[PDB]
Formats: structure tokens, C-alpha cells, sequence
């Protein structure tokens, strides 16, 4: 299957250059074009640029001066660099295979218009209600379909997963991981919720698995809170049989790539 | 930017339409695409070439166009369809894509689901690091709107409280969390702390005490 994976720093200082990389799998970079798209928090999708099968690049015109896309078919990687970034560039960045084609010969007339060849000068488009050989004139709202009708096709095919990027002068902070053990009164009968608190990290993102990924059912990782301190905290819990709270091993696997921190926190049962 | 409505709403099982307005140099060129961005998930290509459904897109999603205004029509509305919807189209270059301003879809008629609250006290490890965080986890509720209040013993607490905006889980219900940061001294000095979660006029209170270990 076609897969795309973004890598690069999740934190960049203001005025630095953000450089990302896209790893392709399931196809060859000499067969499909790859493009970059970003969505800042709350705002709309924003096109960045693409590089086609021939190494030819196209960019968002307003951002072109600060962009640069390169490719290496061998390593099967697509790169993106954005210079002089600011808070405005904080966003989720996607790479994706994109469809790009320039088509010609579209003499079809829009809705409410009709194709005719009985106009002065040959064939064109007239309003359906217009009558006469001058209906392809501009004064009557028509046009002659002569020569070059270039139509541009674009759409994103397979979307990457997306890399979170924060542009800030605040410094990285790795998380403190604390066990969340159920007490004898916080259980829920035959099951109980145990978890991990991932406290005071910056920037996003953080991932949590359980037992190296062998425990997935009943796992609920909550979205992070952004605290007035500018730091993030999130929690992950898993619901397990109450019988096993003190005989089965439960370990949360926390990953905070922006600080190069990984924590395996074994959650032990409380006594009372 | 292509012009879309800020928001639209349709009832369960019924049908909704989302417009995408531009010029003859983008939407007019007749190759409009549509994308579904569900919170937390990667974007999903719905439509391309005005009307062609992308791979795996159910038949319920229909694209159309008349002149310089395209339309995405979603039928048999399901709760999972709530998401931000974007149109796009090239402009004067196959490598110059323009996106719409986005439309938030609210599916109406979804029934109330009451929150489950789990409250954890500070771990013994954190207390030894001279910190203390109460963790109030809130799950499985709809609509995604709660107010969280904290009590020390029976007195309200406003300092040190951090609460998330609710966000949608996989099961079409919402999740939220609230954190109360204390010193180990404060935690130990009170008889209990409480997290009070109010959802649709009903309040769930969970309580923890330093005496419990």
C-alpha cells in the first residue's frame, strides 16, 4: 500500500528554517508526484508545493520565496524547507501523493450555456436563451471556443499521517511520567482503570502504548491540556480485570520525540 | 481561498449540502476535490474531478458543480460524519492548489450520553518530587460540553485548575480531562479533594483523600 511518513523537528525557533522529510513506501517517487500541505490550528488547509516525477517543483505563490522542495528517488525521500518561520507556521504538516495534470480541448460549455457552431467566427458557447449568430460575442454573454482551452486538474491522492510542528522561543521540556494506580475505592467492580500521567512537556506530540503494544483493548489515551504555564499534560488509562491488578504486569510506554525521551512506567497496585 | 459556509447542520439519516464558491479560473476549470478532516485523524480524500468518488468513499458522498460553485452532498447522515470539510481546485497551474475556507458539519438528533468520571490522586512518586497533581478523566459523553469545578474539602478551588476543551473519541462520544496542581503540603493538609463534572444539568462528583493509600 502507498504510505507516507513525515519526519523532522516538532520545535523550531522563530526565524530558523524548518526542514521536514517524507518517506515513501508502496510506490516509486519516479511514478507519482508528492506534495506538502499544512493546517494551522483552527485555520484552513494551505497548499505548500509539490515536486513531480521529473523533479519539477511548483509552489504556493505567496509562500514561494520561503519554500524549497527537493527529492532523491534513490533514498525514496521528499524534503521540504521553510525559511524564516514564525508562529504563523505552527501547524500539522502533511506530505502526500498528488494528482497533477494539465488538460486541453475542453470546449464544453458551462451550465446555462449551449455549444453552437452557427456563430460568426465558428464554434463557441452562447447563453441558451440567446438567438442569433452574434451570441458568441462578449456583448451578448458568449465566447468563441478557439484554440487553447487549458484546464488544470489537482487533487491529493494518499495523505501522510501528519507531523506536528511548533514555532516558538520556548524551550523543549521532557515529561514527568507518574503511575495512576487505582485504589480500593476507585475500582469499578470486576474491572479497574489504571494509567499514566504524562506531565509538563513541551512541545506536542506525545504517544502512549501499553505493554510494548501488546495491550490495546480498553486503552484510552486522552488529548493533552495546554496549561497556563505553556506546558502540556496528558493521561493514558487502560481498563483491566480487577483480579489482575497485582499479578499481571502493566507498563505504559511513553514517547516524547521532541525531547528524545522515552519512559516505560510500570504501574503497581496501591495497598489501600 | 474558496468560499464555503462556516458551518452547516443536518439531522441523522437526512441530507446536507456544502457549497464551494470560486472563480472561473479555479472552480470553473471543472476539477474540484473534496476532503474530510475528522478531528484527530488524517485528512481523507472524498471527491475529485467534481463528481468522482475516491477509493473507499461510500456512495453516500456525492459531489457536483454548476459554473463556479461546487457542492458536496452527504446523505444518510451518520454521527461519524461530523468533521471539517474542505474543497480545493487548481488555479492557473496543476501545481498551484487553492483550498476552501472549510465547513464544520454538525449532525443533529444525537442522543444524550452521560459522562463517566475517573479521579486519580497524586502518586507517591510525584509527592517525592515535591509536586501533586489530581487527574480527573471524563469519558463517554455527548454533547461535547462540560463544566468542571474543583473543591478542597467543601470549598471551591480555582487556582491551579487546567481543563481541556472536549474532543471526540472513536465511539462518537467526547472525552475531556481536568488537572489540579497542588503542593504536597496542600494535598496532605485537606481531608479530601473533589472533581465536580456538570454535563447537561447533571453533576458527577468524585472525591479522593490523602488518607487513602
Amino acid at each position: 500500500q502507498v504510505q507516507l511518513r513525515e519526519s523532522g523537528p516538532s520545535l523550531v525557533k522563530p526565524s530558523q528554517t524548518l526542514s521536514l522529510t517524507c518517506a515513501a513506501s508502496g510506490f516509486s517517487l519516479s511514478d507519482k508526484a508528492v506534495g506538502w500541505v499544512r493546517r494551522a490550528p483552527g485555520k484552513a488547509l494551505e497548499w505548500l508545493g509539490s515536486i513531480d516525477t521529473g523533479g519539477s517543483t511548483g509552489y504556493n505563490p505567496g509562500l514561494k520565496s520561503r519554500l524549497s522542495i527537493t527529492k532523491d528517488n534513490s533514498k525514496s525521500q521528499v524534503s521540504l524547507s521553510i525559511s524564516s518561520v514564525t508562529s504563523e507556521d505552527s501547524a500539522t504538516y502533511y506530505c502526500a501523493t498528488v494528482h497533477q495534470k494539465t488538460a486541453e480541448g475542453d470546449k464544453t460549455c458551462p451550465d446555462g450555456y449551449e455549444h453552437t457552431c452557427g456563430c460568426i467566427g465558428g464554434c463557441g458557447c452562447k447563453r441558451s436563451a440567446c438567438i442569433g449568430a452574434l451570441c458568441c460575442q462578449a456583448s451578448l454573454g458568449g465566447w468563441l471556443s478557439d484554440g487553447e482551452t487549458y484546464t488544470y486538474e489537482f487533487h491529493v491522492d494518499t495523505w501522510g499521517q501528519g507531523l506536528v510542528v511548533t514555532v516558538s522561543s520556548a524551550s523543549t521540556k521532557g515529561p514527568s511520567v507518574f503511575p495512576l494506580a487505582p485504589s480500593s475505592k476507585s475500582t469499578s467492580g470486576g474491572t479497574a482503570a489504571l494509567g499514566c500521567l504524562v506531565k509538563d512537556y513541551f512541545p506536542e506530540p506525545v504517544t502512549v502504548s501499553w505493554n510494548s503494544g501488546a495491550l490495546t483493548s480498553g486503552v484510552h489515551t486522552f488529548p493533552a491540556v495546554l496549561q497556563s504555564s505553556g506546558l502540556y499534560s496528558l493521561s493514558s488509562v487502560v481498563t483491566v480485570p480487577s483480579s489482575s491488578l497485582g499479578t499481571q504486569t502493566y507498563i505504559c510506554n511513553v514517547n516524547h520525540k521532541p525531547s528524545n525521551t522515552k519512559v516505560d512506567k510500570k504501574v503497581e497496585p496501591k495497598s489501600c | 481561498v474558496l468560499n464555503q459556509p462556516s458551518s452547516v447542520s443536518g439531522s441523522l439519516g437526512q441530507r446536507v449540502s456544502i457549497t464551494c464558491s470560486g472563480s472561473s479560473s479555479n472552480v470553473g476549470n471543472g476539477y474540484v476535490s473534496w476532503y474530510q478532516l475528522i478531528p484527530g485523524s488524517a485528512p481523507r480524500t472524498l471527491i475529485y474531478g467534481d463528481t468522482s468518488r475516491a477509493s473507499g468513499v461510500p456512495d453516500r458522498f456525492s459531489g457536483s458543480r454548476s459554473g463556479n460553485t461546487a457542492t458536496l452532498t452527504i446523505s444518510s447522515l451518520q454521527a461519524e460524519d461530523e468533521a471539517d470539510y474542505f474543497c480545493a481546485s487548481a488555479e492557473d497551474s496543476s501545481s498551484n492548489a487553492v483550498f476552501g475556507s472549510g465547513t464544520t458539519l454538525t449532525v443533529l438528533g444525537q442522543p444524550k450520553a452521560a459522562p463517566s468520571v475517573t479521579l486519580f490522586p497524586p502518586s507517591s512518586e510525584e509527592l517525592q518530587a515535591n509536586k501533586a497533581t489530581l487527574v480527573c478523566l471524563i469519558s463517554d459523553f455527548y454533547p461535547g460540553a462540560v463544566t468542571v469545578a474543583w473543591k478542597a474539602d467543601s470549598s471551591p478551588v480555582k487556582a491551579g485548575v487546567e481543563t481541556t476543551t472536549p474532543s471526540k473519541q472513536s465511539n462518537n462520544k467526547y472525552a475531556a480531562s481536568s488537572y489540579l496542581s497542588l503542593t504536597p503540603e496542600q494535598w496532605k493538609s485537606h481531608r479530601s479533594y473533589s472533581c465536580q463534572v456538570t454535563h447537561e444539568g447533571s453533576t458527577v462528583e468524585k472525591t479522593v483523600a490523602p488518607t487513602e493509600c
